[PDB]
Formats: C-alpha cells, structure tokens, sequence
C-alpha cells in the first residue's frame, strides 16, 4: 500500500512525466555535522500519523542548499498522486509568521484575526505557509485550518509547515529505520533530551530544512522566501506575508519577503515587532498629521525595548533592517485592527495583492474572489485611462471564465461592458 | 490639524553646554577613525592595528609600523594610475601629467608633506595602519566627485511629507558591486577633466546606466543646470592608506518642482547593482562619508536630518 | 489642496554647470 | 484596552460584571463580557 512511482512535473510546465521516487529524491542532501558542506543523503521523508487526525501528513528533511523548485515538484507529485491530475491550483499564497513563544494576545482580537484570515483562506482556497512547530501563531493558524478541513467536500487546503530541523523530539526517530516510513507514531508528550520542540499535529505537510546544528533556529528563513517565490512564479500566484508579533526572525523574514519581491501585510497593535514595522513605515509614508512626530531615537527605543539587542553593532543592524523592511512603500501593507473596522483585512491583503508585481487579469480574478466590486471598478478605469489595450483584451476573457465559474454576475456586467467579446472566451484544457 | 500645525511651527523660530551633571564625564571624543583590518579585495590581507587615541600626526606613537601594500590591479600600470617611484611629481597645485590636468591640491589647511626618504605623500589627516598605494591608483590625493540629486518626498495629493518640523528630501542611492552596501553616485576624476563633467558621467553610467533619450536629456540638462556645490571634504573611505586618500567633492542638483525628477528612469549600471529613491535620516548606514555629505545638503536646503 | 499647494510653495525659498556631461 | 494593564481589568472585570447583573443593563453585560471576561468566574460579595 506504497508508492513506488511517482508523477514529477517537467521544467517546461506542460504535462507531467512518471519517474521513479529513489531517482527523483537523489537530488536532497543531509548534514551529518556542521563542519560537512557537500553531505549525504537525506533518506528521512515519508508520512507521519498524529493522534485525533484521519489523515496522515508527509514530512521531507532537506538541505539549505537544496533547490526550492525541486520541493515544489515534490508537493506537486504528492497532490498529483493522491488527487489525480486535475487537483484544485491555488490562486493565493498566504505566509501566516511571527511569534513562536511571546504571542500573547486578547481573546476578541485573536477572534477577528483569525475571522477575517478563515474568511479569507475559505474564499480564496489559499495555501498557507507557517512554522513547522507546535507553538504559538502557528499553532492558532493549524486550529483555524482544522475547523476548515471539515468542509469543502472533497478538497483540503494543505497547511505547510516549514521548520529548522535539529529542534525536533521526533528528530531520532525519523533518523532511524529505513528510508520509506508510511505509518510512523509520533509522540509530542515524549521526553526527548537534548531537544524540547513538538511539531503542529494539525499541519497537512513538512519541511525540516537542516544545516548541521543542534537547537538552533532561524536557518530556514531563506530557503521559505525562496520556495513561495518559487510557488508564485509557478503557479502565477500573488504571495502575501502576515506579520502578527513577532520576535527578530519575524524581521528576518519580513527582511527577506522584501528582498525577494513578496509583499507583506503588518498588523498593528497585534504585537511589539507588528508596533516596530507599523512604526518605521508610517515614519517614512504616511502623510497623516499624528505620525509628524515620529523619530529615529523613538524607533531606536522601541527596537531596544522589544529585541534587547544588548550592543550597539546588533542595535544597528536590527535598526537598518527594520528600515530596509519599509524602504519600498508597495511592498508593505500595515492594517491597524485597533483603530480601523472589523472587515477591512481583506481589503488590506487584496491592497498588498494589487501593489505587487503579477498580471493585471490574475488581480482582478483575486478580486472577484473577494468580493469587492468597487476596487476592480476602480483598477478597470485607471486601467482604461492609462492605455494598454492590447493586455487588457487578453486578460478580459479569461477574467469573464473565472467570473462565469465563481457566480460574480456584477462583474460579469463589468468586464463585459469594457469592450469583451461574448464569442472569444476559451476553454482552460484541451480537448 | 495639518495646518494648524504648519502654522504653529511657522511661528515657533550665552550657549551653555549641562550634560556633564548626567553622565559625569564630557564626551571626550573627536569621532576619529580608523579603517577596518581586512583590506577590501586584497584576498585576506590585513593592515597593522592602531588604536583611534594614536591617530593624530601631533601625537608622537612610537611604535608606528605600516605594512606597504600594493594591489596587483594598481601594479600592472593602466592608464589612470601614476608611476611606481613618486619622484620628480608636485603636490598641492595643478600638475600636468601627459598634457593633462590633475589637481592634486588637498583642503586640509597645513597642506601635504613629501618624505625624504622615498619621495611619497605622508597624509595630513592622521595615520591609517598601511602603506603603499592598495587600491587607489594616484599617488596622494584622489579627487572624487559625488553627485546628489534631490527632491522633496511628497505623497500622492501632492503635499511635501513633514518630519520633525522640517521638510523631508529624498535622493537616489546606487548599491555598490564590491561590498553591496548602498551609497552615493560618484567617482575619480578622470585625466584632463573637471568635476561638473566627471560627477555628470558618473550618474549617468551609474545611477541611469546610459552608454555602458534626446529631449528628456535636454530635460536632465534642465536638472543639471542648477547645481551647487555643498562641501570638498576628506572621506573616510575604508580602501584609504598613508600615501593614497579620497578626498570629496559634493555637487547638489536640487529639483524644487520635482518635473525632472519624475523622468528618470532608474536602472542599475556601470559599477552599481540597483538605484533607487531613499529617504534621508541619522540612522543611514552608508559608504565612507556619505553621512556627512547628506548632513551638508540637509544643512544647505534646510531639510530633515 | 490650494492651501497646502500654497504654503508648500511659500515655504520652499559655489554655481557649477554640470550639462556639457 | 490600547494602554494594556490586562490585570487591572481582568481583576475587576468581574464584580462590575455582577454590578451590572444587580442593576439591571444587559446593554453593560455584552459590553464587559465581550472584552475577555469569563463567565464562570463571577464572585458574590459575602462570604457564606
Ligand atoms: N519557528 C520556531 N518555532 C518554535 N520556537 C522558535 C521558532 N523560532 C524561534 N523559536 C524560539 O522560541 C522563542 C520565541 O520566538 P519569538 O521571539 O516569539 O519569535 P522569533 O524568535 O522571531 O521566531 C519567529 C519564527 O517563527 C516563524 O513564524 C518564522 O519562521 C520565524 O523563523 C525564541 O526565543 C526562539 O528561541
Ligand atoms: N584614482 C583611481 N583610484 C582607484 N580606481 C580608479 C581611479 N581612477 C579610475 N578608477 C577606476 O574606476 C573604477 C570604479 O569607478 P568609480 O565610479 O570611479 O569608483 P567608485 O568607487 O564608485 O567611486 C569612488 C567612491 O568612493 C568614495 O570615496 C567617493 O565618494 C566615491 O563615491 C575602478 O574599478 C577603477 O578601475
Ligand atoms: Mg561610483
Ligand atoms: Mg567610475
Ligand atoms: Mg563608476
């Protein structure tokens, strides 16, 4: 009742070709210690069974000098595997990071984050990135993502959890045996020495990308940006970061999501870091009379006070890259859910989603998924008014596919009305 | 309430110094510098260590001992780069070096010494570690021309973002190919040239990447009509040794509408990575003394630092 | 927007000619 | 709620909760019991 071929997506993105898993899977290293560069291989993936879950998860431990396509193949094979050819592509990205410990946060809060991400995850079919472990954020994101999974008929968004492998109890146990593991107990109240970190029982996949360490974290955070850079360009979908709390990977990420082009979505007043990034950008944009008031020396304090740097050389380079995170006013989003409404977050992500770079009939699609009318009115006429003509026309039947699939008939009304042929739609397949 | 507060700062505008009841010290400190130990692109060679309490030439230091170090790139003698033995060369006026003019004049106010022995310029500026020329291919001071080009940072309705009471600038920073570190446009004074051409062609191959648009050109000439030039100051360069040092001139091109602004279109090239358009605070981490050079446009427009 | 224009424009007030680059 | 001092709140999140249970405001009620207040934490003001 095991796999022994496996279906691997070609580079060229036009159909799938069947090869066998010992060959594809060659390409994965692991570390045997820190001193080791080139390594040995990994020979740890499979699938884990977690107490309370019908379905059981994959988990792949890889290298930091791995290729992040190769595992966005290995997802594609596995979906491809267990959900025939014609699985659901997603249309969003949503990177769920911040606070693995510190997360402390009121209940009506948590309540109306965790509302409008469910509404957000449910409308869209999104598929959401988080930490590996069983802690905090990540953790809260796994429930939401567990009420979730007990609908949608068939179909169940996958929950990939990415973590730093060496922090893991069950880290023995996926090193000894023999390379497939389809049926593996793993034991979260175990009392594993030298290592005190449980991975999520609610997240649907895993990743543990080792170095050569032992409980140290944050050797991931390069290798996740990569992959959901890989997964956007891929399946041309927009990527959107969420930054609630937070410690200094958080920064870290964010550093690299605006690095690699990924916009990022900031909460303020959700947490110390959030008040940092919210702080920074609304020193360097925001052109509201109470922000005037905003300094360097504030800043400088408030980074003190939430990171406790403890020198003035790591004060510094915390300090330049929370003002390297701001630097570009497009790629940051910041949603203040203690001054602003109860619905608006959607409206922030689909800001976030509109300022990125992708196509302009790819947003609009993402628009129709969120059920905002008036921004697409708003997108089609300075759209109109710039020109561009000819990207508009190839867009416009597509957009009036997925309109006609996902019942929107106001804008059907709308796309229609910007001169779109009735009789050039055209079918998704071939036949 | 924005005007409100306009108005109020538009009306708000024996010097004793009371720090020293908090702390209980002065601050005992000059900012001297001292360049880091690796030499940048010499494959792991490194300086002799000096504490920045020795630096100054006053001070006597005894126990002064300068590595002599010259890069293979500087040594295989191109045509920017002055001969090996500095002989029979003059320091501190205009010198004329195969029919070309090279200034070679320093604005430190003692002016440049010529040592007995070799025939090398000893810099006034205080002591590096290191001797020989490294990276730098003329012998004494190498003229460096910077070019900022400034526009007030406005939101999208139009208005000048206010920060602190003054209004805030913004200018175009390129990312350096060698330690990827972002500074300001510019570079060494070619053979035979002057500072407007050579600060000029600087920000066009690096900031723009033009060569290595006609009318819109006339427009950039439009923006480069109007230039001042702000300081001519000494770097603190880290590639700097005892007989070679950068010293700076910054020329400001200033667009007050911000027309000429808004048609560059940026584009990494030459020796630079990506350009972009970046808001001037204190907390900049900039190459050399390109800090100080914003310092002195801020000082210069009345702007925010 | 006519009054902040105007107020932005009361506020805001070596010669070298770099063109021949 | 912005100014944090959860523990002040918490603390006598309470007894206005029971003051307001007395007075008769259900209007009160939805509102401290809304802002984090559990509903089987309540205390009398006498000892029995
Ligand atoms: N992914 C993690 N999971 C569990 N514990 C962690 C993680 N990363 C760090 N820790 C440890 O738990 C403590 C709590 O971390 P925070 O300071 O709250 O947040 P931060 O250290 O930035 O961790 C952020 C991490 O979480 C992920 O969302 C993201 O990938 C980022 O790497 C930290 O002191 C750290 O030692
Ligand atoms: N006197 C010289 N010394 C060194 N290199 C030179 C010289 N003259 C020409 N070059 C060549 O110019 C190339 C780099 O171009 P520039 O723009 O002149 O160099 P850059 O480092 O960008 O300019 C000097 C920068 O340092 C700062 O102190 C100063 O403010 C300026 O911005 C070098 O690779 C080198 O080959
Ligand atoms: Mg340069
Ligand atoms: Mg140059
Ligand atoms: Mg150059």
């Amino acid at each position: 009742v095991a796999a022994k071929t496996l279906l691997i997506e070609n580079e060229d993105g036009k159909g799938s070709t069947r090869m066998e898993v010992q060959d594809f899977m060659k390409r994965f290293h692991m570390h045997a210690s820190e001193d080791d560069k080139t390594g040995s291989p990994s020979t740890a993936w499979g699938t884990l069974r977690f107490p309370t879950k019908e379905a059981t998860a994959p988990y792949l431990r890889l290298s930091v000098n791995d290729d992040p396509e190769d595992a966005l193949l290995f997802v594609k094979a596995m979906l491809a595997q267990k959900y025939g050819e014609t699985y659901d592509r997603p249309s969003l990205i949503l990177s769920v990071t911040g606070g693995a410990r510190n997360f402390t946060l009121p209940p009506r809060l948590e309540t109306a984050i965790a509302k409008g991400l469910r509404l957000a995850a449910q409308r869209t079919n999104a598929w959401v990135v988080t930490g590996g472990t069983n802690t905090g954020v990540m953790k809260l994101t796994g429930q939401i993502m567990e009420a979730l999974s007990k609908t949608q008929s068939h179909f169940i968004p996958p929950t990939i959890g990415i973590a730093t492998y060496g922090v893991i109890i069950g880290g023995d146990d996926m090193t000894r045996g023999e390379p497939p593991k389809i049926g593996l107990e793993y034991e979260m109240h175990k009392k594993d020495p030298p290592k005190t970190t449980p991975l999520d029982d609610n997240h649907n996949l895993f990743l543990l990308v080792d170095d050569g360490s032992t409980n140290k974290f944050g050797k991931e955070i390069k290798f996740r940006a990569a992959f959901e850079n890989a997964a956007g360009q891929a399946f041309a979908a927009p990527v959107v970061t969420i930054v609630v709390q937070g410690g200094p990977g958080t920064l870290g990420t964010a550093l690299q999501a605006v690095r690699q082009g990924t916009p990022i979505v900031v909460v303020d007043g959700s947490g110390l870091a959030a008040d940092v990034l919210a702080y920074a950008y609304n020193f360097m944009h925001n052109p509201l009379t109470r922000f005037k008031s905003y300094t360097i020396d504030d800043l400088r304090q408030k980074v003190a006070q939430t990171f406790n740097p403890k020198s003035s050389q790591q004060l510094t380079n915390l300090l330049d890259s929370a003002l390297e995170c701001v630097q570009d006013p497009n790629l940051v989003v910041v949603y203040s859910l203690q001054e602003s409404g109860i619905d608006e977050f959607d409206d922030c992500i689909l800001k976030a989603i509109f300022s990125s770079q992708g196509k302009l009939g790819n947003k609009l699609k993402q628009a129709m998924y969120f059920d905002q009318l008036d921004v697409a009115k708003r997108a089609l006429s300075e759209a109109s008014k710039n020109g561009q003509h000819n990207e508009i026309a190839a867009c416009i039947n597509d957009n009036l596919m997925a309109a006609m699939m996902h019942n929107k008939p106001h804008f059907v009304e709308l796309y229609l009305g910007f001169d779109a042929k009735i009789y050039e739609l055209k079918p998704s397949e071939e036949v | 309430i924005s005007f409100r507060f306009s108005l109020d700062q538009q009306a708000t505008k024996n010097r004793l110094n009371s720090a020293v009841a908090v702390h209980g010290h002065t601050a005992e400190a000059a900012e001297w510098y001292v360049p880091p130990e690796e030499y940048p692109k010499s494959g792991g060679v490194k300086r002799y260590l000096i504490d920045a309490s020795m630096v100054p030439l006053s001070i006597m230091c005894p126990s002064y001992d300068p590595v002599e170090y010259t890069h293979p790139s500087v040594a295989a003698q191109p045509v920017w780069a002055d001969p090996a033995d500095p002989r029979k060369i003059k320091f501190n006026v205009k010198d004329e070096v195969n029919g070309k003019v090279v200034d070679r004049t320093s604005c430190h106010p003692s002016g440049i010494s010529i040592d007995s022995n070799t025939g090398r310029p000893i810099n006034p500026w205080g002591r590096t570690g290191m001797t020989g020329r490294g990276l730098l291919g003329k012998w004494g001071v190498n003229q460096a021309a910077d070019t900022v080009v400034t526009r007030w940072k406005r939101s999208p309705d139009g208005s000048i973002l206010e920060r602190d009471g003054k209004k805030v600038l913004e200018f175009v920073a390129i990312q350096r190919q060698d330690n990827k570190m972002w500074a300001i446009p510019g570079g060494f004074v070619d053979n035979g040239e002057d500072v407007a051409l050579t600060s000029g062609r600087e920000f066009m191959e690096e900031a723009l990447g033009m060569g290595t648009s006609a009318e819109s050109k006339d427009s950039l000439a439009a923006l480069f009509s109007s230039g001042t030039i702000v300081a001519r100051i000494y770097c603190e360069d880290p590639r700097n040794t005892d007989n070679a040092w950068v010293e700076t001139t910054c020329v400001n091109f200033h667009d007050e509408s911000g027309r000429h602004a808004a048609r560059l279109k940026l584009q990494g090239g030459d020796d630079a990575e990506h350009a972009r358009w970046m808001m001037v605070h204190g907390g900049l981490n900039l190459f050399a003394s390109h800090r100080t050079l914003l310092q002195h446009v801020t000082s210069a427009l009345n702007a925010y630092f």
